[PDB]
């Protein structure tokens, strides 16, 4: 079921990476981890000094 | 008559006699490590400064 359609399966992982590209900076709260991991040191860092 | 920053320290200063702002920098400071073999080896040793 892969060599048969072939074709369709390549679009659709075509189509699935770009809208995976259009969405990753979609919303400002998806890299939600790295920015809370940044915050929670350098606020700290400040608050001391 | 000066000024601060996010750090709340005086990074800013006018002096009273001229109309110039000068600014204020710390020198250099910062710790030592020393890069070394095992002493069993040599004695031969490295100076980093971070």
């Amino acid at each position: 079921v892969l060599y048969e359609n072939q074709k369709l399966i390549a679009n659709q992982f075509n189509s699935a990476i770009g809208k995976i590209q259009d969405s990753l900076s979609s919303t400002p709260s998806a890299l939600g981890k790295l920015q809370d991991v940044v915050n929670h040191n350098a606020q700290a860092l400040n608050t001391l000094v | 008559q000066f000024g601060r920053d996010i750090a709340d320290t005086t990074d800013a200063v006018r002096d009273p006699q001229t109309l110039e702002i000068l600014d204020i920098t710390p020198c250099s400071f910062g710790g030592v490590s020393v890069i070394t073999p095992g002493t069993n080896t040599s004695n031969q040793v490295a100076v980093l400064y971070q």
